[PDB]
RNA sequence: AGGACCGAACCGACUAAUGUCGAAAAAUUAGCGGAUGACUUGUGGCUGGGGGUGAAAGGCCAAUCAAACCGGGAGAUAGCU
RNA sequence: ACACAGGUGGUCAGGUAGAGAAUACCAAGGCGCUUGAGAGAACUCGGGUGAAGGAACUAGGCAAAAUGGUGCCGUAACUUC
RNA sequence: AAUUCCUUGUCGGGUAAGUUCCGACCUGCACGAAUGGCGUAAUGAUGGCCAGGCUGUCUCCACCCGAGACUCAGUGAAAU
RNA sequence: CGAUGUCGGCUCAUCACAUCCUGGGGCUGAAGUAGGUCCCAAGGGUAUGGCUGUUCGCCAUUUAAAGUGGUACGCGAGCUGGGUUUAGAACGUCGUGAGACAGUUCGGUCCCUAUCUGCCGUGGGCGCUGGAGAACUGAGGGGGGCUGCUCCUAGUACGAGAGGACCGGAGUGGACGCAUCACUGGUGUUCGGGUUGUCAUGCCAAUGGCACUGCCCGGUAGCUAAAUGCGGAAGAGAUAAGUGCUGAAAGCAUCUAAGCACGAAACUUGCCCCGAGAUGAGUUCUCCCUGACCCUUUAAGGGUCCUGAAGGAACGUUGAAGACGACGACGUUGAUAGGCCGGGUGUGUAAGCGCAGCGAUGCGUUGAGCUAACCGGUACUAAUGAACCGUGAGGCUUAACCU
């Protein structure tokens, strides 16, 4: 693919 | 079934007097008060009639001192013991259900004398 | 039907007009009460000459429910309201001295005596 | 959802052991012309019980 | 277990101690620090102040 | 868990399907033949038969009754002079299903629905 | 004693000189005839099996036909077995009435459950349902929770899922009885059965006496 | 007369749901706030990268912004995988 | 990126009811939105109803439910009147 | 108090019962007069609380209507 | 650290007893009730609201009790996001400042269409061997096992009085689970009626379409509880704690060392359900199959003609059976489904006509008309005659029985 998305909001776990 | 309409036929009484739903109808009941058996008096207007053959009732809604009182009764069931109509009432509904909202002067009907 | 937050008008002339019943009394986790059973009871609402304040949390016996009670012939009694008498909490002894409204037969029974012995009607 | 590792040839040929179609292999013969068809159903032409009930 | 902020470790250790004296009825609430000890410490302290006070207020109002 | 019901819903609302059994019986009734698929004949086999059934007795009223039904002049006009002097003698069950085959569209039963006539 | 096999014909009430109506259900009982006694010198076990009803004679089997044939009654419907309490003995071909429910006062009914079919976890087994709003997505009418964590790694047997309903071999019992009719073959029972009308009910003696 | 009120076009997205490998890389559904002015929009120009612009969030600058993209130093460097 | 539930400026614009370009049905005109047929399980969405209680549910009246238009009577504390 | 750790500091009201709210008590860790203080009519998809109506939110769910989910015919992926 | 999502809440629970109650007992500073402490026993149950995001805690009221813990101090590929930890902004403090604070508070997108094990169910093939139709016995496994209040005993024992038994029996309650619409309700967009706005049938009347089923009012059958019954047991065996009898070692004493009799919701039954895939594949009854040949590695061998038997399968009508399979009834020798007649129920005096009224409208025929899923009949229609699978009596060894 031409355009590879940002992944998902992650988990915190800060 | 025959089976079942002949285990109803046997029991249901042949003197059921026939009135429309709306009437002013006086229901005398029995009551077993222990040791004494009083037949008590209970006078109101009809407002539904579920008839089901011998499980047919009907409601009688009688305005007691205070709050109405709303009562169903069987029709084929001993406990009660006489239905004589005082008032013919001229509703063109089968259900009265709306006279329960209705209180005092809302609530009386328009008599028959066809 | 009388359960846990639901209002009833006060059969009798104790004083308290709306009460509140707050719990049903006898038997854990019950849902609703029946034709003579215990309730426990807050006062919302009461008129000056009252013997009781509003505020007081105390027993109270259910006598008529819209939600209907069953007589044994098949039978079911409504009433157009849901209506107490309230009682002093470790003897039952109704505070009024006068009922209004009609009584269901069930609650004759050993202890409701006064309530059906002033009952204007059944 | 996502598979921990590829299933075999031999799970997809016992899973697609029970995806085989089977045949009627029952067709009748009518009375009047003797044409192939199946049960309860009319022929190609509307030959049905020997009566032309298609009427066409 | 404690009310507040701060870390993770709110969520799982505990950093929240009450102490409760029976026969004079005193409560002692300790929610400062990380670990217990240097809580109970505190919770103990807070104890031997407020029944000293106790006692001496009682003493000086007889 | 439809116990003891009858009624296909043959995924339409009721609009939809009382329209479609409105038009399918008109179109029944005005070519006294019809290929359709199987369930909608089975249900329709349950609307041609009470019009039939009002057909019967031609009378004032009855017209006014068959006129509410069907939206037509000329499907009540074919009614009660053509249908019902001519069904006068059978008692019920004037219809006829005929399976043949399926669609090549979709695979569905097909089913040419028709009364008992064409002898003429 | 041994039971009896009746069918369902709908329910009634019979209502009592004193007042109280008391709900009934008609359970017609047809002569439940011998086919065959099964003793100990063959099977290990005392007992007798019946039928009931009466078949056609074009839907009855040759191996049916035979087992009939060995009895000499007439074909019927189905075939039950009740086991004997040592105190009677029956012979093959004796027309069993209901006036063995003249004697007692309370009876076991066993019927085919009326099938409810694939049903949720709510319907079967009364589990709560979840609040249907502040945020609830996909988790209305779902059990939710099934197991454990990865110490237990799997799902106990016996977990009260979804699945099916009805069709069950209930027995209601302790159930009282009213009128034993003998001239139109009914047994009026007190309360509810389980099945429809027109299912099969082994009405048997109470074991809890 | 009103940076007036309710409420269509229009502008924006406050709640909940549907989606969340979606009809679509921000959407739809049912309710919303403004809707004669600090409003919205079309057309054509001007301001540009240690800069432009900002009723100010360190936002936006071609779906990428605490220093855009393209090409070259450059095969930078990397005790690190 | 698609034969994509998104966006795109200006003009004409009727009948009934309606204050109205709102909304309900129609005329002129264009369409039925390029997968259908069955059965009516659990579960999911948009909804409708419900005995008795009326927020006891929940972090939270969140979501739902309820009021809603014209004419007339009357309208409290406070106030920059 | 958007301030406050001790603290759910103390009193009263509201509720039967209120770590929230209101009016105060000042013992102000660590308010404070243009990095403005105290009040303030009207206003706010503003934070919190209470009162009435209203209801499936709940007690406790039950049924029904359409779109999927189930089957058949045709086309036919993806993360891994 | 080339990713193990945790606190609290909702649902769902499982297990241990260091037992909160119920149960059986010992001591008591146990007159009875109510108690204190301890042993055995996990079979069952083990709160409702305010505050706080809070687990916890306090309060109010019940209860017989408001048990402690483990399971990633359970459970987000079951659900929120209130709190803690993203980006904005403020109050107080520190730092000249940028900034920081387990010191708050305001607000802030929580993804996944199930490959494997597991669980809830439901099917196909094959096996049990000649096959099929049924009926069960039964290994084993699963469900449940809670108890309040009142009365009799009995105001009895006990107790100066107040108070108040143990054991046993009966009735009525709460929760749980099962069953069913017989009663009462809810739903009942397939039944009837009222009405608003518009359109159509050339117009009145009447009817139909749309506007959330237009708004509603009821309401047939089914489903459902709030409606109605049912059950937790009685009894038996073996016991834990404990109480014992006889009884030596050890002239006594001793519940134990030999033995015997008691003794709990704990264990097995007894109550109910699944169940011979229990490959250990069980038992009983019945039905059906008794025709010739050649080839030969004379093998429990293969092939040819004739017959297809009991039964099963396919199709259709279909169901208070069901996702699909599967199960039940029927297929013309028929009441399985649809249609029709009658009855019942529901809505409620259809249309037309006639009369009164200027009119809306009112009355009579009429308590009519229409009736879905109901009941009892009626072949009127559709389930056709047939074709398909399944076979020539069934292996070896041993013993007892008749020849």
């Amino acid at each position: 693919p031409v355009y590879i998305p940002r992944p998902r909001p992650p988990h915190p776990r800060l | 079934s025959n089976i079942i309409k002949q285990l109803e036929q046997e029991q249901m009484k042949q003197d059921v007097p026939s009135f429309r739903p709306g009437d002013t109808v006086e229901v005398k009941v029995w009551v077993v008060e222990g040791s004494k058996k009083r037949l008590q008096a209970f006078e109101g207007v009809v407002i539904a009639i579920r008839n089901r053959g011998l499980h047919s009732a009907f409601t009688v809604r009688k305005i007691s001192n205070g709050e109405g009182v709303e009562r169903v009764f069987q029709t084929h069931s001993p406990v009660v013991d006489s239905i004589s109509v005082k008032r013919r009432g001229a509703v063109r509904k089968a259900k009265l259900y709306y006279l329960r909202e209705r209180t005092g002067k809302a609530a009386r009907i328009k008599e028959r004398l066809n | 039907m009388i359960q846990e937050q639901t209002m009833l008008n006060v059969a009798d002339n104790s004083g308290a007009r709306r009460v509140m019943c707050i719990k049903v009394l006898g038997g854990s986790h019950r849902r609703y009460a029946g034709v003579g059973d215990i309730i426990k009871i807050t006062i919302k609402e009461a008129i000056p000459r009252g013997k009781v304040k509003k505020g007081d949390v105390l027993k109270a016996v259910v006598v008529r429910t819209k939600k209907g009670v069953r007589r044994p012939d098949g039978s079911v009694i409504r009433f157009d309201g849901n209506a107490c008498v309230l009682l002093n909490n470790n003897s039952e002894q109704p505070i009024g001295t006068r009922i209004f409204g009609p009584v269901t037969r069930e609650l004759r029974s050993e202890k409701f005596m006064k309530i059906i012995s002033l009952a204007p009607e059944v | 959802a996502v598979q921990q590792n590829k299933p075999t040839r031999s799970k997809r040929g016992m899973r697609r052991s029970h995806d085989a179609l089977t045949a009627v292999t029952s067709l009748s013969v009518d009375k009047t012309s003797g044409e192939k068809h199946l049960r309860h159903h009319i022929t190609a032409d509307g030959y049905y019980r020997g009566r032309k009930v298609i009427a066409k | 277990r404690s009310s507040g902020a701060g870390a993770q470790h709110v969520n799982t250790t505990d950093s929240a101690i009450r102490i409760t004296h029976l026969p004079t009825g005193i409560v002692v609430e300790c929610q400062d620090e990380r670990s217990q000890h240097k809580n109970k410490a505190k919770a103990l302290s807070v104890l031997g102040a407020r029944i000293h006070a106790a006692e001496m207020a009682k003493r000086q109002q007889a | 868990m439809r116990h003891r019901k009858s009624g296909r819903q043959l995924n339409r609302n009721s609009s939809h399907r009382q329209a479609m059994f409105r038009n399918m019986a008109g179109s029944l009734v005005r070519h006294e033949i019809i290929k359709t698929t199987l369930p909608k004949a089975k249900e329709l086999r349950r609307v041609v038969e009470p019009l039939i059934t009002l057909a019967k007795t031609d009378s004032v009223a009855n017209r006014r009754l068959a006129f509410a039904r069907t939206r037509d002049n000329e499907i009540v006009a074919k009614l009660f002079n053509e249908l019902g002097p001519r069904f006068a003698s059978r008692a019920g069950g004037y219809t006829r299903i005929l399976k043949c085959g399926f669609r090549a569209g979709d695979n569905a039963p097909m089913a040419y629905i028709e009364l008992v006539d064409r002898s003429e | 004693m041994i039971g009896l096999v009746g069918k369902k014909v709908g329910m009634t009430r019979i209502f009592t000189e004193d007042g109280v109506s008391i709900p009934v259900t008609v359970i017609e009982v047809e002569a439940n005839r011998v086919t065959q006694v099964k003793d100990l010198a063959n099977d290990g076990y005392r007992a007798i099996q019946v039928t009931t009803g009466a078949k056609k004679a074009n839907r009855v089997t040759k191996p049916e036909a035979g087992h009939f044939a060995k009895a000499g009654v007439e074909a019927g419907r189905g075939l039950w077995e009740f086991r004997l309490a040592e105190g009677e003995e029956f012979t093959v071909g004796q027309s069993i009435s209901v006036e063995l429910f003249a004697d007692v006062k309370k009876v076991d009914v066993t019927g085919t459950s009326k099938g409810k079919g694939f049903a949720g976890t709510v319907k079967r087994w009364n589990f709560r349902t979840q609040d249907a709003t502040h945020g609830n997505s996909l988790s209305h009418r779902v059990p939710g929770s099934i197991g454990q964590n990865q110490t237990p790694g799997k799902v106990f047997k016996g977990k009260k899922m979804a699945g099916q309903m009805g069709n069950e071999r209930v027995t209601v019992q302790s159930l009282d009885v009213v009128r034993v009719d003998a001239e139109r073959n009914l047994l009026l029972v007190k309360g509810a059965v389980p099945g429809a009308t027109g299912s099969d009910l082994i009405v048997k003696p109470a074991v809890k006496a």
